[PDB]
């Protein structure tokens, strides 16, 4: 039974210095199959290309597919995924899809191409999906797309101004000038695409430098949308750099992880004390020590208690914040200006 | 459901012995020691500053039939209920030590006794040393 | 009475996955209306371009001024427009305006043009507007203006401190090189506007690459000052990305929706009963229980009362801050001695 | 205006009983407690502390004029005031049931009582089920 | 005295909006200038300029003389610049010495040249330092070089790092390829000094396109140094943006105006106090109520309680911070404990 | 003892007025020698170069070894490279072994060149090197890859995102046009390995404008990707600059350097203690005042004991944050409610 | 200076009657209270806590020596001082009401007397009502 | 190790002497005021919060044991006491006054006495005034 744990760990969870290694390698291996796929292209390393990527199709497509054989019973170590139906589910992830897509998709082109020709035309492009068999638990992908989420108002407003902008600047651009020929005898905005792709070109501050206007109120119209508009195009760079930022800061202020244990400990009980009190007959109820008319305001204490055991776990799990101080002193007087009072009662009653 | 507006509300009036319509932290203590629970002054502000929406400090008839008739069996609940199981896991393979669950369950947080976790343990599936998947509890536990 | 307000939330506050459907629809449908707008400039497919597009500006003329009247009667449900001249405050709204012009404007330019021409050269600018026909509500455009007014400073110090610098090397250059002949027969800085252009296109990051300076003097401005300026044309770009970040980051600290409930309910009272006192004759004297020389100073402490709970609620809107905690131990601890000194006075009473 | 000047210096003197050119919140809380109000002690520093700019923790008789002469009526505060129904509102048709707000306003906050409530109501527009419009009241008690 | 304090606030301190446009009007007049200054370079539209811009000068010399002249005695209102050698103190601050050269320049210049010549060579620059005649107080430049001056270090960094790499990855190219001809008959990067311009066009993102890699050993080069060097030429960017934004995040932050006028005048009493002391016939001796030595410990009281309060009174000009809590916390617990204490001595005082 | 302390603070660790003009004058002699060797590549300044560029090289030799083998003795000021091994422990570190090479290796080349070539050739690359002679701690270095070490999961997924847009998106145009002849007659997209140079081109905005897609599909492409990725390639620079802007941020909120002297006293005192109890026949244990079954309870609790101030320790390092405060007033709350209750206990005592 | 440290020596014996190497808070409030001063418990710290380097909570012979010999006539106190006027003045022209000046210093803080403001304003330029221009004051009183 | 474990047991079983299978403040208190240590109620806290990993305030054995088996000598350990030093530096050079170096560890923090101060230098090297190399100290207590 350690022996499955011990190679998911080796496989999926990756830790340490005597894994790494591996996949560095194996990255490594995709990158000089890339490469020779590039050569595939060059007249002069033609021929060369064409074998030495054909053989080192076949190795790879023999270690991948035992990898993955085996990756198929790592994975059949945890308890999600256990049984057939459970290495199914395991199989429906997308990462394992896209790997049994590649796998036999290149042993099919492969041992279809055997008698330059249609073969090496797909192959050109099923090396490229490997590069994403590097990220297993797909860290890279949530961390984008979380951050992405949080920001989708401000993405959205961004990109709907600069694409306004965008429209209309490229088509008044196209009405300054659509006969003032260029330099040399071509007419550069012929049509109303072409001022499109200007636009597209120069608000995202590229400049090809393929199309330029030459009317001077198109040059002024240019540089007024350079001006004003270049700075939406390229502002989302900003916002997603300093959420990252600000999120990365928070890392720094996450609560001691021994600091949550008696929290999920105490919502694990309650939840489970809210379940048998519905079976009458069980021994939940030796802890109040027949009753019949007690029976309600035990089951609504027990949700309460839940409920409250809920909040405080989930808040056990954020950072820190100014909730926790302004909860925590008014919760600290309470319990002070109660000791109070009820050492003034004492005292009034010994005194009078 | 009249039925159960209506036994929500004897429940309230078993909760409110003091005739008006609200609820407050000194009728919610005095029920609370009826039974000999012997609790604090803080955990009881803890249970009514959850349970109404309006900050007034006091719960009233709407806020707790809002509470009562919260569905506590949703995705929301199981999701969190099973992520505070993996703070007990090693190696998170989601087998949990039926030793360490006896002991963790019984001497942390709100203690159980023997009889209650010897009760919660013989209704799942035990295998052997661990092996105590804690997926059928999720499952018992939030299926209503 | 539902109709109404249904219809309402279905045209103008969008909510759920049966009406963004609609819109994002509707979205498409303009979109097409503007590709089919653009072909109707390409040469090869014009004929085509000048029907389709016409029977599209047709059905939607209809469609729109169909949505148009009705989305004045479900603006006709709410409070602020209701009546005559509560519609005519609707149709004031600037998105309205804009939705008319467009609307009316279309069907005028479309009936005249009936018996290539004038209609086209009209619509292919009308079909542009209709674009803005997407955001309802406009909080694309709050959000963004609400962001540069509180940068306004700095904007303006950055815009000014980039032009400045622009002008400057843009005249250095031009009186670096103004008869340098190009590679080819073309001398390039003829002008000072020429030099501007060039500024305009470098500052910003473009290059288009066709005035490039060729004298050494020239080559050594150029660097300087693409070096230093840059970082102040595309630095608004940094300042608002922050700013929304940041401004998202404060979305995460908002106090509970309830948690501002008595704050208002107690504004509203207290200034019901500041104007209540006015009138001699009413009620609202029976809460203090004939009375001659004591108006006043009830008269002035609703004024104090009304402006402190104003304040509580106004502070029950913004997010936490360090005021909160620095104000609520304050009062705490105030409250905590003065107790502790009663017990003093008390029991200083007992002994003695 | 020398009228106004005057009779808001007796106001002043009729505060201060105490001989001296300043107001405290000890003599604050006497006239207030004359009146039969029983205040706390924090609410009293939270009046004092909002009227004057000196952060001296005594008002002035300067700082008491600033404070009254304050024009109340404008359009910030109504903007608040308007805002502060918006809360109690559903669909934010500006409609509240009149059933509604008699609850919210008698119940929450400073408690008002029942002659004052059903007087504030029959002094605006009531259709019928809701259809009270506060912009009614908004215009009544914000127009000087 | 009002007259000169109202003409100060006019000129100097702009507030309102009856001076706002003031500005902005002469702000538009420098720009129609600066406009007609460009028009005198355009071999069309030559005559006109020599011309217009020559009585504009004229008019705008007379304008800004009678504007200084008269700004020389509002600024004479004030106290720190009033008397002869005040003034001359108020003609020494940067601003003035600018607007003195321009206007007594551009009269030298104007007078000299009336019997197209240098008189506009020199004009044509002229008219550009008025640019800097628009910001009286100096806000910008003085937030500009305060953001710069908390943020030397990283900018020192960045702009090292940046410099170093670009050249290394400069000469590195030029190594590569020093005889592969272009595509046309011109040995590109004949020199180093090419090399390098190259280097400062890629590195700042903007590509003129006459100097490209030729050789793929140039091109690997290119791509790399492209890829990573970008990065840090750019950065400055986000990193005066970013402090923009927290800057202006500190602005809403501030304590009352109204919460610093104790500390002041505190700070004041006390500073006075300390130098009263010094004459001993002075009267600040029956603030104790003939005593020899007791002199001293009265000297170091005040010094101390003079320190105490310039660090109370410094403390309270900046924004809340965490600083101010958990300092309040502790004096207040202090206080608490201290009443406790003596209510334990008084009551064991009564008790025994 | 002090000439040595002396020298090496004017050294190593520069401070003041007086020594950063020598740090900065060495600084622009480098540069005077690089420029110099810029000149010696240039056709017309050549015979020049190459004589004043030698005799500076000689002298720059003689400077810098004289500077070192001082510095190599300043260094033996200190007490970690004290001694022989010490010395060479000094000589270790990477920017000796830097100044070592370029001084030990220009020696080398110039007294092989004595009797424009190989010497030049090798001197041209030997300038460049002396430019990290500047910055001698370190600290930018240190601050730049700490920084980074921070970020390294962000821009690894950036950097990964944009690296397979990248692949992704040139293949893409490469397939759409790899047989559409330029507007020249030239074919641009021969291969694969041009469209990656385009690729990489256009990623990081800049845009030599040598190859630009011709065919309606490579454009449409093109522009789709220009809009996507290069937020991208272009993010680093956002992550580093908010990262540098926050870090600064830090360093007004650190405490006061007094606060921390008896947090490590204490960590000292009881970390000898932890080692003298280790001899049972020291004299630490005359502090509890033979004993024979408390040895282990001492020697236990002088572990907790220092565990607990190396905790405080570490915490009196790090800035101010929100545990300090909500540690703090647990703490503070604690004393005061044990307080209380021992108060509580005495009354009852007396009263009972 | 030998004289000097003489002096501040014997200063710090009249401060610390007891016999020991540093001073403590009970000490400082023994002889400010021999004066007749009655602080409070919070100010004392507050003057001890500023004048060590080493967060002793008591102050040794160097400190106090580094303290007591601190120039305090320099550019920065003079600008804070000079700073710390200029919330007194309106229009911020440099001129303060000598009336608006005798209010504020005898009102607000560490309250003056009549003898002591008296004295003040006498050794200043008075013009008129205002052109009370404080920087005479602050160039007297930061002359060593 | 068997025998580690055993006395570590013994120690285990020495500070409670209550029957149970932890450890609270209230054992740890009477066992250090055993031996004539008066602590406060905070640093009793302070010893505890820092050994348990479970957040529970109490020390069970595992965690106990997990502490004490915790080798305070590495690489942090070393670098920390050494970083400890330079605040007792000026120059940086590495060296301390052996006369400094007895006062700063004689008057501050956890007071040392006469004896422990005079054997700590005489197990070190002194060549004069100053000289103290603290290297030798941090590996002479860094060696186990
Ligand atoms: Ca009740
Ligand atoms: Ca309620
Ligand atoms: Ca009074
Ligand atoms: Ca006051
Ligand atoms: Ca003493
Ligand atoms: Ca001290
Ligand atoms: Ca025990
Ligand atoms: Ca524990």
């Amino acid at each position: 039974t350690h022996v499955q744990g011990r190679v998911y760990n080796f496989l999926e969870r990756p830790t340490g210095w005597k894994c790494f290694v591996y996949h560095f390698a194996v990255f490594l291996i995709v990158l000089v199959c890339l490469i020779f796929s590039v050569l595939s292209t060059i007249e002069q390393y033609a021929a060369l290309a064409t074998g030495t990527l054909f053989w080192m199709e076949i190795v790879l497509v023999v270690f991948f597919g035992t990898e993955y054989v085996v990756r198929l019973w790592s994975a059949g170590c945890r308890s999600k995924y256990v049984g057939l139906w459970g290495r199914l589910r395991f199989a429906r992830k997308p990462i394992s899809i896209i790997d049994l897509i590649v796998v036999v998709a290149s042993m099919v082109v492969l041992c279809v191409g055997s008698k330059a020709t249609s073969a090496i035309r797909g192959i050109r492009f099923l090396q490229i999906l490997r590069m994403l068999h590097v990220d297993r638990q797909g860290g890279t992908w949530r961390l984008l797309g979380s951050v992405v989420f949080i920001h989708r108002q401000e993405l959205i407003t961004t990109l709907y101004i600069g694409f306004l902008g965008l429209i209309f600047s490229s088509y008044f651009v196209y009405l300054a000038e659509k006969d003032a020929v260029n330099e040399s005898g071509r007419v550069e905005f012929g049509s109303y695409a072409d001022a499109l792709w200007w636009g597209v070109v120069t608000v995202t501050t590229i400049g090809y430098g393929d199309k330029v206007p030459q009317t001077w109120v198109g040059k002024t119209i240019a540089s007024c949308f350079s001006v004003f508009a270049i700075s939406f195009f390229a502002l989302p760079a900003g916002i997603l750099g300093s959420g990252f930022a600000l999120k990365v800061q928070q890392k720094q202020r996450q609560k001691h992880f021994n600091r949550q244990i008696p929290a999920a400990a105490s919502l694990i009980q309650t939840a489970w004390r809210c379940y048998a009190a519905e079976n009458p007959d069980s021994s939940t109820w030796k802890i109040y020590i027949l009753r019949e008319h007690h029976r309600a305001t035990i089951k609504v204490i027990r949700r309460m208690q839940y409920f409250v055991a809920k909040k405080k776990f989930q808040q056990a799990r954020k950072p820190y914040d100014v909730r926790d101080v302004i909860e925590q002193y008014s919760q600290g007087h309470l319990n002070l200006m109660v000791r109070i009072k009820e050492l003034q009662r004492r005292l009034d009653q010994s005194i009078g | 459901t009249e039925e159960q507006i209506a036994e929500f509300k004897e429940a309230f009036s078993l909760f409110d012995k003091d005739g008006d319509g609200t609820i407050t932290t000194k009728e919610l203590g005095t029920v609370m020691r009826s039974l000999g629970q012997n609790p604090t002054e803080a955990e009881l502000q803890d249970m009514i500053n959850e349970v109404d929406a309006d900050g007034n400090g006091t719960i009233d008839f709407p806020e707790f039939l809002t509470m009562m008739a919260r569905k506590m069996k949703d995705t929301d609940s199981e999701e969190e209920i099973r992520e505070a199981f993996r703070v007990f896991d090693k190696d998170g393979n989601g087998y949990i030590s039926a030793a360490e669950l006896r002991h963790v369950m019984t001497n942390l947080g709100e203690k159980l006794t023997d009889e209650e976790v010897d009760e919660m343990i013989r209704e799942a599936d035990i295998d052997g040393d661990g092996q105590v998947n804690y997926e059928e509890f999720v499952q018992m536990m939030t299926a209503k």
